[PDB]
């Protein structure tokens, strides 16, 4: 079973950074696991975001550079935690943010194409408005 | 103006789970397996990723049932009791509900008793027995002979080659054998004995850290070596040897990779705290002894990262001759004991470790062993393999003249 | 000798094909009657399994080739993509992993025109 | 999601329950995550805890996927929830006085 | 990328009926690399059928969809009181994909 | 698997031809070394008979093909009816109850044409 | 059944081939277990030589036809000379005497050809 949660709901002065994290319950490691990241503007349809698939972290190509991901194995007394790292603090970039878990393990499972995914179980999201 | 065209010779695998076959070079390796291989037999990969995972294996049940396969016909015992637990005279629990009254006064007594979902009694029930078996008794010799697992037709054994490999995990070096490498069966609890050693650098595992209930494995790269004899004046006593020294540099790297990785704490080593005594004591076969060695001094090792004979280390070890099956559940009884001295000089290889994390004021970890799976002492020896079916046939639309 | 029938998984398609080209061009007591016969049964089920596929091949009119030109003509939405692309930027991993639910369609279809 | 009462010093019962007939690794814990049981193949462990020696389980059960613990000289010092996991199954059972 | 487009948006519905949603696809999707995903509002949209045809074991067997090369039907069989979601259709063919616009159904 | 050659016999050809293509995608001591070989023995011996009519079907162009079309005209005392009857009013039996003088014709105008 | 190769050399080619066609339409103890084994192991490698050259004919397209036709014409230089004299006044032992570079590099233009 996978219960991944987020951490907390905040708010921004635009012109900064921020780094949202995903704790991992249940997830054996990054290897056979692969997070992707989605955003959601309060009220339109959901946009992806980035990948870990096989510990080579991306952003999509519209939307390279200021957003870029990094991602910790289970250590000792902590599950894997994927964390974001946002830059350039906009006015639009209000959303609710989303990580996804998809399994990597057999190839002929059809969640996976080569890094586009099909998005297997779903967090809680994190709110980050504008002051 | 193009159309289907059939392709043989399609590089496709699969991960279908097959029954794999033996051996290498008098009563079951004759009767079950083949002979040897002109080795080296590999075929190296280029860009392939296969995804391994080695806590999923279905090499191991197999395995565990051929060992099963091996020792009930080459060690027999004189007797096995073995539990016989059945739903005496009837089907009488039926279906489902209450009343139903079996059992008390001797085995045939009533015992009306109410349920209306069902639980178990004595969920259903069950009332228990004991089948007692008696098999005979040569004193039938052991020695674990390599087995090498040739794969069927039609199948092939996967394999990584990278040393810091975790088990799970992608492996980019995938090599691919026709038949596995030098596989002995050691039984052994609390300890690993003549295992195949990693190339660059010694390894920490779990199925999952976080945990504290999966067994650890610790597989080494230093051949520390180990010697049980049997002398005198007592019948049944006997005692190993291991280098001092030798084993402060390993519990050394073992703790300085256990800081280096997953705490961040301070370490304490310590004994196997109860149970069933095949777990207390480290246990092993040879040459058809039993041996249970007492398993305390060879951990303290309470270290922050910077009177109990300091260079010959001695484990006083007992011969016990009425053991609990590893095989089932239940105990067996072989033939009485040697006359003669043995001589079990072996390979520590690897550890069973266990945890028990916390608690919160430490700070420091007891990180007390485990062990007394047979199957976790197989994954540590199928190591890389995995098993997959080719299909050759594809279909490519070409032009095609 | 079908142990390399996969030495050039990882790569494209048409050196693969290449590949298979080269590859196929290359190539007194109880314990004598114990450790010989199980050798020539490992080679009678070789054997029959590598006629097992041959003439699995041969009721699609393909036996003994390695490569044969069928007569199936397309069904277009049977991946619509330019040849460049098929032969150049895609192995096995990705068609196997994309059209099986078509490969069973195409191995009727496959059978319909066999007989007619 | 059971709560069972003993008063003080008597035996009590507590199961698992398991769907496969084999006789598998599973392990029993109490509220702070410190073991009591252990399965190990077809032995049996106990727990580095405050419940070393009192800690019981019938064995015979185990081919029948029944797994079971019983518990000997209750006292106030149970009184709290322990939880099965043999494949996903993390239940919470209670003991009380 | 390539273009995908939910249709109809907006829906709404009795309880016990057959919603059939389309998905519009601007290329031609062979391969069927599609999914369909469901969100209540404020939970997790979480997934509902994977490659067009194949149901995941935590989604009950009330779901069904199939495939006109461009077009991707969604099938609601006996519509209980706990679906009333609004739906999204994933194209994950080519990098990255995008997802749909909704179905936000009432009665 | 050569049993299941005659579960269409009774009823007409075409019939059995949709039955062959269904029937054919359908499918330590002394005691041990006695029993053992036997089972090879009676496999070696069915491969060799299955790949002797196999290179009979290839002198003819025929090699591993249930149905193939060969390259020799009739002659038209050849069993001249129609199609219709030929294929939905007689079974085997009657017509290798007429020809076999003229399959013998037939196997030697087949070897003649095969070779050129 | 592979004896009979060689029973018209000496003769003439296209006697050879009507030859080659009318000789293939023509064709408890321990001790038990020793002499039982090699018979089949000398009929599992004669099996095995034979499917060996069959594939090595089916990697050029000619499996299932002792004689037929393949795609690779000629360099003008191979043996230049006319039909009678080819057929009628010399035997394979000069013709293999004659042309080993030129039957190299014809393996190598048929497998050219084979694979496209
Ligand atoms: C069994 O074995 C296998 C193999 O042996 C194991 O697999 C290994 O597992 C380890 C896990 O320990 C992996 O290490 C992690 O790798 C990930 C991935 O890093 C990639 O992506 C990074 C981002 O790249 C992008 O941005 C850069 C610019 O920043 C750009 O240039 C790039 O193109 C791209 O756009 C790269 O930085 C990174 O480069 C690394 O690799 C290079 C070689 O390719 C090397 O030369 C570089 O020097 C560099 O090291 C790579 O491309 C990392 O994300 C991750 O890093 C985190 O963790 C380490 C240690 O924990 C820490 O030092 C880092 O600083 C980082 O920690 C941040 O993230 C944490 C997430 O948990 C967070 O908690 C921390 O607080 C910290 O956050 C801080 O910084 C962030 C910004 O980074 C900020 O937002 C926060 O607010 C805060 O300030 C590890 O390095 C191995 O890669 C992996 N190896 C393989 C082959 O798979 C397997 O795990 C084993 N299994 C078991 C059970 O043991
Ligand atoms: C890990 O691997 C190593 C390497 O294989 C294992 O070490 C081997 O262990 C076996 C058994 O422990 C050992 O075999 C014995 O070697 C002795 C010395 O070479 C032999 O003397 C002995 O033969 C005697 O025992 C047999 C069984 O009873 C008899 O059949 C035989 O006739 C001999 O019996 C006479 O001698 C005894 C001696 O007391 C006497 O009591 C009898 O009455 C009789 O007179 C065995 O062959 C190997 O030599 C070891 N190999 C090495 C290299 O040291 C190790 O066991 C493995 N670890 C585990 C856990 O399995
Ligand atoms: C490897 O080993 C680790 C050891 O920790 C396992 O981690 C445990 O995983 C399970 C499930 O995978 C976790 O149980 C779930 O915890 C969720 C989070 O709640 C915890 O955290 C909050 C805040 O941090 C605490 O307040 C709370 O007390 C918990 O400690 C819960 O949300 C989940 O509850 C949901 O599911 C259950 C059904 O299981 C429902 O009954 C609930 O109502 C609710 O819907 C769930 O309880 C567990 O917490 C993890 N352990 C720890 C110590 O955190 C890994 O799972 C394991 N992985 C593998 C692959 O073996
Ligand atoms: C290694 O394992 C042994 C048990 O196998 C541990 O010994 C046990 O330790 C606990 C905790 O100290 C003892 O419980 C209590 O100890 C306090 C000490 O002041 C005492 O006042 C209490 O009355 C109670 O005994 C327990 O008695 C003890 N048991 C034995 C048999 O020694 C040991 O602690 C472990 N090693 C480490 C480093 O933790
Ligand atoms: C199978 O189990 C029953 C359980 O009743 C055995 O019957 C007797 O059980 C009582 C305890 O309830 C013992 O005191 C008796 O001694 C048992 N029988 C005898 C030997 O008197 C029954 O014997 C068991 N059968 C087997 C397999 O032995
Ligand atoms: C990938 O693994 C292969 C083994 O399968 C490695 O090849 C070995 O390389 C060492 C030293 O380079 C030689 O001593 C061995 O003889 C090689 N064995 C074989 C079978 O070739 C290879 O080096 C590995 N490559 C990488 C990049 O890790
Ligand atoms: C193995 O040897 C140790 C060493 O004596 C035994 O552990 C205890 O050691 C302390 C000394 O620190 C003694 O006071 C105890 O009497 C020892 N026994 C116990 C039960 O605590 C250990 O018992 C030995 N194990 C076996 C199986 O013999
Ligand atoms: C551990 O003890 C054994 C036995 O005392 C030591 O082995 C002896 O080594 C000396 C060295 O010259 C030999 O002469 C003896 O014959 C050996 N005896 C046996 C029984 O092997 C061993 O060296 C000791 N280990 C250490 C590190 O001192
Ligand atoms: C073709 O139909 C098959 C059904 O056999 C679909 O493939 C499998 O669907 C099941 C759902 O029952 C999944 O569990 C499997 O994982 C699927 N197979 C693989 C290899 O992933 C397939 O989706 C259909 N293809 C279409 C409609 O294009
Ligand atoms: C793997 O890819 C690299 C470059 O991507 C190439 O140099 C190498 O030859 C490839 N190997 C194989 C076996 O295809
Ligand atoms: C164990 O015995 C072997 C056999 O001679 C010896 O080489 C080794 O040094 C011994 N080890 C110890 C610690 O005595
Ligand atoms: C191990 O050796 C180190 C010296 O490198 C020493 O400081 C330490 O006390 C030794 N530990 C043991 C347990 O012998
Ligand atoms: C690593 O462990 C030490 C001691 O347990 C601790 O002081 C230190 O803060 C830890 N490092 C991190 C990054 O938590
Ligand atoms: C460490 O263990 C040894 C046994 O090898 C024992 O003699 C010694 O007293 C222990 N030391 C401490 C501090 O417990
Ligand atoms: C380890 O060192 C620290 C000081 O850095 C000390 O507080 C602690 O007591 C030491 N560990 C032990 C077991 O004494
Ligand atoms: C083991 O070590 C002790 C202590 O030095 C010694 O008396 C005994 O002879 C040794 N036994 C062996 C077999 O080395
Ligand atoms: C134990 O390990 C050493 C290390 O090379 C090796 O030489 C020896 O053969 C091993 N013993 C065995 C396999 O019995
Ligand atoms: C895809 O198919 C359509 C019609 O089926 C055709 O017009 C189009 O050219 C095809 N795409 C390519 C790239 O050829
Ligand atoms: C029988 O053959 C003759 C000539 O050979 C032909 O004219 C006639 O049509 C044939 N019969 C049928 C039914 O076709
Ligand atoms: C080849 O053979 C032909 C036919 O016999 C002949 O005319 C010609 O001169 C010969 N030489 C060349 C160069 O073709």
């Amino acid at each position: 079973q996978i219960h991944l949660v987020q951490s907390g709901t905040e708010v921004k002065k635009p012109g900064s950074s921020v780094t949202v994290s995903c704790k991992a319950y249940g997830v054996n490691t990054f290897g056979l696991y692969a997070v992707n990241w989605v955003r959601q503007a309060p009220g339109q349809s959901l946009e992806y975001i980035g990948q870990i698939w096989r510990w080579k972290s991306s952003a999509s190509h519209h939307f390279r550079g200021r957003v870029l991901i990094s991602a910790v194995d289970l250590t000792g007394s902590s599950p894997p935690i994927s964390s974001l790292e946002i830059k350039n603090l906009t006015s639009d970039d209000t959303a609710v943010y989303f990580c996804t878990t998809t399994s990597t393990y057999d190839k002929w499972s059809g969640l996976h194409h080569d890094g586009v995914m099909a998005f297997s179980s779903w967090g809680q999201g994190t709110l980050i408005s504008v002051s | 103006k193009k159309w289907v065209t059939v392709y043989y010779g399609v590089p496709v695998w699969k991960e279908a789970t097959t029954t794999l076959f033996c051996a290498s070079d008098n009563v079951w390796a004759t009767h079950a397996c083949v002979p040897t291989d002109p080795n080296p037999q590999e075929i190296v990969l280029g860009n392939v990723t296969e995804n391994f995972n080695m806590w999923k294996n279905n090499m191991v049940e197999q395995m565990h049932e051929d060992i099963i396969s091996l020792w009930d016909q080459s060690l027999k015992p004189c007797v096995k009791l073995t539990p016989l637990c059945v739903t005496e005279k009837m089907e009488t629990g039926e279906m489902k509900n209450c009343s139903f009254n079996v059992t008390t006064s001797i085995r045939d007594k009533i015992k009306k008793e109410y349920a209306l979902f069902y639980k178990l009694d004595v969920y259903r029930l069950i009332n228990c027995n004991t089948s007692v078996i008696t098999q005979a008794c040569p004193k039938v010799s052991f020695e674990p002979i390599p087995i090498h697992y040739c794969a069927p037709a039609g199948f092939a054994i996967l394999k990584c080659n990278s040393k810091t490999f975790n088990g799970s995990g992608p492996c980019t070096n995938v090599s691919t054998v026709q038949c596995t490498h030098g596989i002995r069966p050691v039984v052994s609890t609390q300890l690993l004995l003549n295992g195949s050693l990693a190339e660059e650098e010694i390894v920490i595992r779990s199925e999952n850290i976080t945990d504290n209930a999966k067994t650890i494995i610790v597989q080494l790269n230093e051949a520390v070596e180990i010697n049980c004899t049997r002398p005198n004046g007592n019948i049944r006593q006997a005692h190993c040897n291991i280098s001092k020294a030798r084993w402060n540099e390993t519990l050394g790297q073992i703790v300085a990779k256990l800081e280096e990785q997953f705490p961040n704490k301070t370490i304490i080593f310590n004994h196997s705290s109860g149970g069933d005594p095949e777990i207390v004591t480290h246990s092993f076969n040879c040459g058809g002894e039993f041996f249970y060695c007492n398993t305390t001094p060879l951990f303290n090792s309470t270290w922050n990262n910077t009177t109990g004979g300091e260079q010959n280390i001695t484990l006083q070890c007992r011969i016990k001759q009425i053991i609990n099956m590893w095989q089932g559940v239940g105990k067996a009884m072989y033939a009485p004991p040697i006359r003669g001295q043995i001589r079990c000089s072996s390979n520590i290889t690897g550890l069973l470790l266990t945890r028990d994390g916390g608690r919160d004021q430490n700070g420091t970890e007891t990180f007390r062993p485990g062990g007394g799976n047979m199957r976790d002492n197989w994954r540590s020896e199928l190591y890389k393999y995995k098993v997959v079916k080719i299909e050759p046939l594809g279909i490519a639309p070409t032009a095609c003249k | 000798f079908i142990l390399g029938f996969l030495g050039a998984a990882g790569s494209t398609m048409g050196a693969a094909s290449m590949a298979l080209t080269v590859q196929a061009r290359l190539l007194h007591m109880l314990q004598l009657t114990v450790w010989g016969i199980k050798q020539l049964q490992a080679r009678v089920l070789a054997v029959e399994r590598y006629l097992r596929d041959q003439q699995l091949l041969g009721i699609w009119g393909c036996s003994g080739k390695i490569i044969c030109c069928t007569n199936v003509p397309w069904n277009d939405s049977w991946s619509n993509k330019t040849i460049n692309e098929i032969w150049d930027n895609m192995t096995w991993m990705q068609w196997e992993k994309e059209i099986d639910n078509y490969t069973q369609h195409i191995y009727t279809l496959l059978e319909v025109s066999q007989i007619q | 999601k059971k709560v069972v009462l003993g008063k003080k010093g008597d035996t009590v019962e507590l199961t698992c329950t398991a769907s496969q007939k084999k006789s598998i690794q599973f392990h029993w814990k109490n509220s702070n995550q410190i073991k009591i049981l252990g399965n190990q193949g077809s032995f049996l462990t106990k727990g580095p805890s405050k419940l070393n020696d009192r800690a019981d389980s019938r064995r015979s059960l185990w081919d029948q996927g029944n797994f079971p613990l019983i518990i000997k000289n209750l006292k106030i010092e149970d009184s709290d929830t322990y939880i099965c996991e043999v494949e996903d199954q993390k239940e919470e059972v209670q003991l009380l006085v | 990328d390539i273009q995908m487009t939910q249709s109809p948006s907006t829906l709404s519905a009795s309880i016990g009926d057959t919603v059939r949603i389309s998905c519009r696809a601007s290329q031609s999707i062979t391969g069927n690399w599609v999914a369909w995903y469901q969100q209540r509002p404020g939970k997790a949209p979480r997934l509902l059928i994977y490659r067009g045809a194949a149901l995941l074991g935590g989604v009950p067997s009330r779901f069904s969809g199939s495939a006109a090369g461009t077009d991707f039907t969604l099938t609601i069989g006996n519509l209980q009181a706990e679906d009333f979601g609004t739906f999204y259709c994933q194209q994950y063919d080519t990098y990255p994909g995008t997802f749909g616009q909704g179905t936000k159904v009432e009665v």
